């Protein structure tokens, strides 16, 4: 715990499809949530999952 | 746990087979007491059984299309497959695994179901679409894009000022139609120069319309 | 052929329950098991209460099946509503020939904001449009918060079933659904015919909007 706030500890969310036991993610691709996906920075319902 | 994972082209064209195949991981498909099944989910509409088959060889098919539907499992590879046959415009769809219980005195949920795939018919590969201005009647106004062939679509209102884009839907023909639209105060604010360009993504082509 | 049939559209304010029931027609439902499936938009279907009566574990106890046998239906009870209880729920049983039947769907949501009337934008073909030998009649219908979205086509005196392409609930920039009543007609129907109306009808209330050369 630090006073000025954590920003080295990340987590994904909202992954497409459950993960298998024992299995890690790297690529950090932002996640598409919605029918349209976004190519470049995130945006509605295409936000980024760390 | 067990998952299914779908596997098989993501697009195809009528006239033709719709194969695909689920990979299923965490589980024995040669196991029994459990259907291997495929469900179908028009976009905008309900779920639609297709048919489920045991490991016996036993299939159990839909009385609506059961003359164009086959199912095969492997118990080496742990891979059950549907096979189409004669696809049309209509049967672009999510296709679903599932795996049903047959455990206890009748048939069950689809306990595990799979991630989902999402593939489309249609024959065309390539395709220009054509801009239509939209006259308003507070008033609406906008752009009427018809008859492009990719999926991913480029909205562009007044060079970036701004929307509610209206995503387009698979329509008899086998394509899209995007209407996207702005709102104005008054039919005076609708003099101004009002530019509605979209870019074709998979060409790097675009196109421009002056609307008022 | 055993069918299932559930409301289309089920909307009600928070912490208070809400009722999703599917009715066998041509056939009973006390002979096949009646399974509910919440299907998140944009994600796989859940069960969250299969053989009637049990919920599987993980899924909260808000949910609840019941079965009446007097009026051949299957309800859902859902007490307390919550933010993610937002998704589809799908009613699913068998035929006696060993044949899945799903449900209509039915789309739950829980009253956020107050809810709001419904707004009509009959567009006639345009100049361009008309050229290119095509009309593309379309009701961008917005401004209204449940996803009621229906859409019934009308032509001056006859019905209108051929063409219908409306797309899924989209939201807008500022928090609010709203949707396109597509449809393609020969130009020399609409030269022939008077006028056509696009009939919404969201939330009970028949909003109509006719539009005329």
């Amino acid at each position: 715990s630090k006073p000025s706030g954590n920003y080295n500890y990340l987590y994904r969310l909202l992954r497409k499809s459950k993960l298998k036991p024992f299995e890690r993610d790297i690529s950090t691709e932002i996640y598409q949530a919605g029918n349209k996906p976004c190519n470049g920075v995130a945006g509605p319902n295409c936000y980024s999952p760390l | 746990q067990v998952q299914l994972q779908e596997s098989g082209p993501g697009l195809v064209r009528p006239s033709q087979t719709l194969s695909l195949t689920c990979t299923v991981s965490g589980g024995s498909v040669r196991n029994e007491y459990y259907y291997w099944s495929w469900i179908r989910q028009p976009p905008g509409q309900g779920l639609e059984w297709i048919g489920y088959m045991h490991n016996s060889g036993n299939t159990y098919y839909n009385p609506s299309l059961k003359s164009r539907v086959a199912i095969s499992v492997d118990m080496s590879k742990n891979q059950f497959s549907l096979k189409l046959s004669s696809v049309t415009v209509a049967d672009t769809a999510v296709y679903y695994c599932a795996r049903v219980d047959v455990g206890g005195t009748l048939v069950s949920t689809f306990d595990h179901w799979g991630q989902g795939i999402l593939v489309t018919v249609s024959s065309a590969s390539t395709k220009g679409p054509s801009v239509f201005p939209l006259a308003p009647s507070t008033a609406a106004l906008g752009c009427l894009v018809k008859d492009y062939f990719p999926e991913p679509v480029t909205v562009s209102w007044n060079s970036g000022a701004l929307v509610h884009t209206f995503p387009a839907v698979l329509q008899s023909s086998g394509l899209y139609s995007l209407s996207s639209v702005v709102t104005v105060p008054s039919s005076s604010l609708g003099t101004q120069t009002y530019i509605c360009n979209v870019n074709h993504k998979p060409s790097n082509t675009k196109v421009d319309k002056r609307v008022e | 052929e055993f069918m299932l049939t559930q409301p289309h559209s089920v909307s009600e304010s928070p912490e208070m329950t809400v009722t999703i029931s599917c009715t066998g027609s041509s056939g009973s439902i006390a002979d096949n098991y009646v399974q509910w499936y919440q299907q998140r938009p944009g994600s796989a279907p859940t069960t969250v209460i299969y053989e009637n009566y049990q919920r599987p574990s993980g899924v909260p106890n808000r949910f609840s099946g019941s079965i009446d046998s007097s009026s051949n239906s299957a309800s859902l009870t859902i007490s307390g509503l919550k933010t993610e209880d937002e998704a589809d729920y799908y009613c699913q049983s068998y035929d006696n020939s060993n044949v899945a039947v799903f449900g209509g769907g039915t789309q739950l949501t829980v009253l956020g904001q107050p809810k709001a009337a419904p707004s009509v934008t009959l567009f006639p073909p345009s100049s361009e449009e008309l050229q290119a030998n095509k009309a593309t009649l379309v009701c961008l219908i917005s401004d209204f918060y449940p996803g009621a979205v229906t859409v019934a086509w009308k032509a001056d005196s006859s019905p209108v079933k051929a063409g219908v392409e409306t797309t899924t609930p989209s939201k807008q920039s500022n928090n609010k659904y709203a949707a396109s009543s597509y449809l393609s007609l020969t130009p020399e129907q609409w030269k022939s015919h008077r006028s056509y109306s696009c009939q919404v009808t969201h939330e009970g209330s028949t909003v109509e909007k006719t539009v005329a050369p």
